[PDB]
């Protein structure tokens, strides 16, 4: 199972991955806390898209510039753009939860993104604004204290999953700053 | 001044190889002659692997368990609006 | 069959052409090793675009004045143009792999780059470079021995195809020189 997960990514050939019960049983013996790591990833992935636009909706209220012309969230084709690049951070960082270590989100996502976001002219200040969003969403479900959303669980503590996703967020900033 | 040898009608020209292998009757070996395009961000995003990220999908229900599935892939991905 | 091949690069229309049953029979026969042969193009196709981004970065993080003003990597029109190259050299590379023959690439790119190089101020020894880490890559595909991608193979020695892209990546430089 893990190294299936582990081609997926090297080879990045868009193809599904797809798992047993004595698939998922090997993993969850791999990974720590694997019961509670899946329900942290699985509160996360089920609001992803929600998280990404109001991330990226609360980074425009705090900074309308970004919006006017010369803007660079101006036009169609750039909003969308930055929405495509919230996503793609937001699921690195869940893969880094899942795997219980920073490297693919440091090596495949952060590594190179200063310098072309620099090229670009992308707003790196913003950027970690939209990013400090996602963390406070991502706290907020893995503990399922968000405010007008619940989530299903077995009762207990989750805090050490939490402060996990706060170390993998602040990454990010420190990679772009 | 370049024009000598590579003229402005041939300038940037290179030729493509193309398999449709799958250890299949019909596979196929190709070829075509293509204009190369790319643009200045691709060396830490080369166009093979530029804006892929780990959609995960889980599966569960209460005390299901045995039912449970997770799943890992990585298309290109367009944020809705 | 080959010659089907070189009639697309004779006339450079951008039409594709094909070949199976017994075209493709007739090309494997008719080029040495072409089972191993048509693997080794399709390890480093597979893998292109991921090795002319790596190596161009590759000459670039050595020799950084490339990017600094007045550097010929300065601005995003000049490193758009040299990924450009760099995928240029090795596609005519990956074609004389195929063909078993190294006058495609001597003929269509190698004649008059080194004046042309010469008259654009492009550095050649910072070119020859970025060619001898895309020679490292292909090598590593070619003999399955990449430390960050194993492709699938069936078993055997595949030395002399190593050796063979080795001297025609090397005739890219002694061209330069
Ligand atoms: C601009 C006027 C502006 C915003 C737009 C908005 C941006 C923003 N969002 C948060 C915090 C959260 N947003 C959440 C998102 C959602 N909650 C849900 O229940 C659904 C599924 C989802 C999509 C709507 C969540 C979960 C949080 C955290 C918990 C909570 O309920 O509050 C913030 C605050 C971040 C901070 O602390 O700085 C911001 C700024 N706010 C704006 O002002
Ligand atoms: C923090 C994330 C949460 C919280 C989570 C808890 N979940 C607990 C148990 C539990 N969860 C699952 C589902 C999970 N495991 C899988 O294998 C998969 C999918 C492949 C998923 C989504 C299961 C099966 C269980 C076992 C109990 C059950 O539900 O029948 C749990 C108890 C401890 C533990 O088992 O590790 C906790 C604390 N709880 C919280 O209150 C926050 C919000
Ligand atoms: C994209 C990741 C490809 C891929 C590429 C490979 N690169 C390999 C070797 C290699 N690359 C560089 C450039 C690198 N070194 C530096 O010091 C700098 C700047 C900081 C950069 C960016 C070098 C120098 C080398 C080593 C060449 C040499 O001197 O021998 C390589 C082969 C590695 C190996 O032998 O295991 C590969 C294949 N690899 C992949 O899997 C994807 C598709
Ligand atoms: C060195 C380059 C490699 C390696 C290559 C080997 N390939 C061998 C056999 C083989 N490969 C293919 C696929 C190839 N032939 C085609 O017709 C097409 C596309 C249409 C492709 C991509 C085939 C069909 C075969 C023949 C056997 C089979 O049916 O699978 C091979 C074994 C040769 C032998 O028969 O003795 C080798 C050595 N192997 C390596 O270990 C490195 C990495
Ligand atoms: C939104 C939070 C930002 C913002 C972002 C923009 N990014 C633009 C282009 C762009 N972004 C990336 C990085 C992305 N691709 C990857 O492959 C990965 C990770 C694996 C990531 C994180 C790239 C490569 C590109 C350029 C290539 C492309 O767009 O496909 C962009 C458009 C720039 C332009 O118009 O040229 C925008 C708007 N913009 C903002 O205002 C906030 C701060
Ligand atoms: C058929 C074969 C074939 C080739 C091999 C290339 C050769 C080639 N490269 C460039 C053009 C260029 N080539 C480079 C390349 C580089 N700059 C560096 O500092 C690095 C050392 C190197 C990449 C490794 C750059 C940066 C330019 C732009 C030059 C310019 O804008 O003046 C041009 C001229 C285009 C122009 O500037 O208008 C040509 C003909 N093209 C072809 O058609």
């Amino acid at each position: 199972m893990l190294d299936a997960f582990s081609r997926v990514v090297v080879n990045s050939d868009a193809k599904a991955a797809y798992v047993g019960g004595s698939d998922l049983q090997a993993l969850k013996s791999f990974i720590a806390d694997g019961n509670k790591r899946l329900d942290a990833v699985n509160s996360i992935v089920s609001n992803a898209s929600c998280m990404v636009s109001d991330a990226v909706s609360g980074m425009i209220c705090e900074n309308p510039g970004l919006i006017s012309p010369g803007g660079n969230c101006y036009t169609n084709r750039r909003m969308a753009a930055c929405l495509r690049d919230g996503e793609i951070i937001l699921r690195y960082v869940s893969y880094a939860l899942l795997a219980g270590d920073a490297s693919v989100l440091e090596d495949r996502c952060l590594n190179g993104l200063k310098e072309t976001y620099i090229a670009l002219g992308v707003p790196t200040n913003s950027s970690i604004r939209a990013v400090s969003i996602m963390k406070a969403q991502a706290v907020a479900f893995i503990t399922n204290t968000a405010t007008e959303r619940k989530m299903s669980f077995a009762a207990g503590d989750c805090t050490s999953l939490a402060s996990e996703v706060a170390s993998y967020f602040d990454r990010v900033g420190a990679a772009i700053s | 001044l370049y024009n000598k040898y590579f003229s402005a009608d041939r300038l940037h020209k290179a030729p493509e190889i193309l398999f449709e292998y799958n250890k299949t009757k019909y596979d196929r070996v190709g070829v075509r002659y293509t204009e190369v395009t790319s643009k200045a961000s691709e060396r830490f995003f080369p166009k093979s692997r530029m804006n892929r990220a780990p959609v995960i999908e889980i599966s569960y229900r209460e005390g299901a368990v045995s039912t449970a599935s997770v799943s890992l892939s990585m298309p290109e991905i367009s944020g809705p609006p």
